[PDB]
């Protein structure tokens, strides 16, 4: 009953202890990465039909 | 005093909450708004694999990026081959009422169960013939909604019980423990670095787990129902949930808040899963709407559509390359759309 | 060989459907005092129960451990012939342990509504099964049905207000057209034999229109 | 009148092979039919196919063209084969019928004994039997030997018709005392067209013909009349066998 109200309050005090970057700098990071890597990603800009196992290749 | 326990935890509620709109500086419709649409996604099945005679409820690829695995309420486990649609293995499960299943990294056993309350691990390769039973993981008091492998000797499970574990094989006991939770674990995700891993709930709810710790670092929240499903972004700085109120969100974990919600006006029924592609620029979710839309995560529009099952897609992968997405549904048929 | 080897396990794959397809599979409920206890024995998770009765395969699956929430896996149980439901009489004077002014006969009612009134068992049939009987005389001659129903007035008897109950029981059915649910008073292996002939037959003489 | 008498026959060979044809996609594309009883409208649909395609042409063009038939050799080879798939219509149709009497009064017994094991059995002896009976300025008659026209009607009509009658009493019988349930309406309908069409369509053909065998004699404006009536049933039997079934009316969506 109280044992439990005491560890509810411990973890709330260690949660609101913590440093946050702002939103503008997250955004900014997850836009950059998808940009250097969208060119290794075969389903956004589709592969040459030589080497596409499933589309025509060695099924090997 | 109670009072004195709900005061103090009043008050933090409130400090967490401003420290949180502190750092809302602008949302990403804004700094996401003059880049280039993706255009519109157009993927065509390759393969189909039929033999599941029930329901299909879960699968997982393999580091391969050749070989996945499936499961099904026939009470049957296949581990098919996706280039030439080969079954390399079947494996009869003890109990039919499956939920999960498992591919090891280094890709020598997997893992099953469900309403069970435990845990099977089976061996993939025992160099004298065909799969045995290995070993047997017990503990939990609830059905088994999702179980991953963290490395060739240890495995997280989550269950129904409201709690989430990790244990290490080949003893088959809990090193450690993680609650926290206040309703139901649906599911589970690890990280690329595989030291943190993320949880849903029934509660509405999501936390984030330092795995060699036990301890729980930060609660999101803002759906309305039920969270169904999770994934992480490709470098683990972020992560997607999809709810039963309609709608998928997308969370930042050095944020603390919620980036982006992808719902439509057209869309009533639930997300069964979800999934991000190789460069993370594409979102995957099931639906109950016998569906797959795609997403465009970076700027919440529609990009595709995978229409080609009866009924509700239930599962979804990707491949660790980028090349193939697999579906299945509960049909009893699982699709390659390469 | 990739080719040489879906051939010769999908030959083991259907050869196991339809070997594994023709038994007769159902669904226990009820609550803790219901009489699920009395009733598996004369006929962790899920248990599983089999047994057999003039050469027809039953295999009876009880939930009752289940303490989760019951949205979440009762849909793993759509395609079952019928649910079979349990109740005890003798609880018409019996409050709740961790809630009082709530009895245990009232508390059964609500999980009667939830199961026959499903989005999952729309077609699906109930046995009902209301249990201890032989004491619910004994309570009725000295507390009066009254206690819990203070619209059952009416002689107290062995059969005169436990029929009453019948009604209260099979009037919360809604779906009047699309099932039946067959009530029993606990041959409580052969009430289940009889009405499971009469849901197949219902069955197949549905494949032909005339239903 | 050349005009009414070829569109009126391409009508019957038209819907006869749109019928039946959709019937054989609907099964081999769901899983809802996957049932094994369901490869007796496959192999009925099979026998009500090759009738239209082959038999109804070329005995269209013995009325229209008047005088005579174009060959002497194919006559064994076509009048012979129009009795063979005109036979195995029918002979289909009590397997129908006898599948769904077993599965309403055995039922729990008869949930074994469904495999196609037994199923294949079934058709292959169907269409063994009508091939039994079909194969024992000059014009095409239809055989006149009083020792097989009534010997090929019994064994082809008056037989499979003394197995669909009882078994659809008898049927009557279990659904009256079984439903109980004010549905008195709905089953006696369904029993009511199943046999009212096959009977309405097939008996005046197979009636007049033995007259015209003991020694009466019939006109040959109503013989004619009756001999393309046999020809109408092949035509309906997809619709009376598939329509009261809700499970085949969700897959023709599915394709249509
Ligand atoms: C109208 N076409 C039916 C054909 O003349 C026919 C069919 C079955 C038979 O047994 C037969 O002797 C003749």
């Amino acid at each position: 009953s109280i044992a439990q109200a005491r560890k509810l309050v411990e973890q709330l005090k260690m949660e609101a202890n913590i440093d946050r970057i702002k939103v503008s700098k997250a955004a900014a990071d997850l836009m950059a990465y998808c940009e250097a890597h969208a060119k290794e990603d075969p389903l956004l800009t589709p592969v040459p039909a030589s080497e596409n196992p499933f589309r025509e290749k060695k099924f090997f | 005093e109670l009072d004195q326990l709900r005061q103090e935890a009043e008050q933090l509620k409130n400090q967490i909450r401003d420290a949180r709109k502190a750092c809302a500086d602008a949302t990403l419709s804004q700094i996401t708004n003059n880049i280039d649409p993706v255009g519109r996604i157009q993927m065509r099945t390759r393969r189909t694999l039929r033999g599941h005679l029930a329901k299909i409820y879960a699968m997982h690829w393999g580091t391969d990026s050749r070989l996945l695995v499936s499961a099904s309420q026939d009470g049957k486990l296949i581990i098919w081959d996706s280039y030439t649609t080969n079954k390399v293995h079947a494996i009869p499960l003890r109990s039919s009422w499956v939920m999960t299943c498992a591919y090891a990294p280094s890709g020598n056993y997997v893992a099953c169960g469900g309403l069970d309350n435990i845990c099977s691990i089976y061996n993939l390769k025992t160099r004298e013939g065909n799969v045995r039973v290995s070993r047997e993981l017990a503990g939990h008091t609830g059905y088994l909604s999702c179980c991953r492998f963290l490395d060739d000797n240890q495995i997280v499970t989550s269950s129904g019980d409201t709690t989430c574990a990790l244990w290490d094989i080949e003893t088959g006991q809990q090193t450690t423990t993680f609650t926290g939770h206040t309703g139901d674990v649906m599911s589970l995700s690890l990280a690329p670095d595989t030291r943190l891993f993320v949880s849903g709930a029934c509660d509405a709810s999501a936390k984030l787990w330092d795995v060699r710790e036990g301890m729980c670092r930060q609660t999101f929240t803002g759906h309305e129902s039920d969270i169904n499903a999770i994934c992480f972004f490709p470098n683990g700085n972020a992560f997607a949930t999809g709810s039963d109120d309609a709608t998928c969100r997308l969370f930042d974990l050095r944020a603390d808040q919620e980036l982006m919600t992808y719902s439509h006006d057209n869309i009533i029924c639930g997300i069964t899963s979800v999934s991000f592609s190789k460069s993370g620029r594409l979102l995957l979710a099931g639906y109950d709407d016998f569906n797959c839309n795609v997403w465009d995560a970076l700027k919440a529009d529609r990009a595709g559509v995978l229409a080609g099952h009866d009924n509700r897609v239930s599962c979804l992968g990707v491949t660790d390359d980028g090349m193939a997405v697999a579906t299945g549904s509960w049909d009893s048929f699982l699709k390659i759309w390469n | 060989a990739a080719v040489e080897r879906s051939k010769m396990i999908d030959r083991n794959l259907r050869e196991d459907g339809e070997k594994a397809a023709r038994e007769v599979k159902l669904l226990l409920l009820g609550a803790g005092e219901s009489g699920k206890s009395t009733i598996v024995k004369q006929m962790t998770g899920i248990v599983e129960t089999h047994f057999t009765f003039k050469d027809l395969h039953f295999k009876m699956f009880d939930v009752g451990a289940q303490r989760s929430e019951r949205k979440k896996w009762i849909h793993c149980f759509e395609g079952v012939t019928a649910i079979i439901f349990c109740v005890a009489l003798s609880d018409y004077d019996l409050v709740l342990a961790e809630d009082e002014e709530m009895n245990r006969m009232h508390e059964s009612m609500k999980l009667f509504d939830s199961i026959c009134n499903n989005k999952w068992f729309t077609d699906t049939s109930i046995i009902l099964f209301l249990n201890k009987k032989d004491l619910f005389e004994e309570k009725i001659k000295k507390s009066p049905l009254t206690i819990c129903y203070p619209e059952y007035a009416g002689s107290n008897t062995y059969e005169e207000a436990a029929a009453y109950i019948q009604c209260q029981f099979e009037d919360l059915n809604k779906r009047k057209d699309t099932k039946e649910i067959y009530t029993h008073f606990t041959k409580n292996v052969q009430f289940v034999f009889d009405a499971v002939t009469d849901v197949i037959i219902k069955n197949n003489l549905k494949d032909c229109g005339l239903f | 009148v050349t005009l009414t008498l070829v569109c009126l026959a391409g009508l019957l060979m038209l819907l006869t092979v749109f019928g039946n044809v959709l019937v054989i996609i609907a099964v081999f594309t769901s899983r809802a039919l996957k049932a094994p009883q369901n490869l007796f409208l496959v192999s009925l649909a099979s026998a009500d196919i090759l009738v239209a395609t082959l038999v109804i042409p070329f005995s269209l063009a013995n009325e229209v063209m008047g005088y005579w038939y174009f060959g002497k050799a194919w006559c064994e080879i076509y009048l012979a084969l129009d009795v063979l798939f005109c036979t195995s219509s029918i002979v289909h149709l009590c397997a129908i019928s006898l599948d769904r009497y077993w599965s309403i009064t055995q039922a729990i017994e008869y949930n074994l004994k469904r495999t196609p094991r037994r199923i294949k059995a079934i058709i292959i002896t169907v269409w063994v039997i009508s091939a039994v009976i079909s194969f024992p300025e000059p014009r095409c008659e239809i055989n006149d030997q009083k020792w097989y026209v009534i010997s090929s009607c019994i064994g082809s009509f008056f037989a499979p018709c003394l197995i669909m009658i009882l078994v659809y009493v008898r049927i009557y019988q279990i659904a009256k005392r079984r439903t109980r349930q004010n549905r008195e309406k709905r089953f006696t309908f369904v029993l009511a067209v199943v046999i009212g069409v096959f009977v309405v369509c097939w008996f005046p053909f197979f009636f007049t013909y033995t007259l015209t065998a003991v020694g009466c004699s019939v006109p040959r404006t109503l013989f004619k009349f009756f001999f393309w009536f046999g020809y109408c049933n092949s035509s309906l039997n997809p619709v009376i066998y598939t329509i009261f079934n809700h499970d085949f009316r969700r897959a023709f969506k599915k394709i249509l």
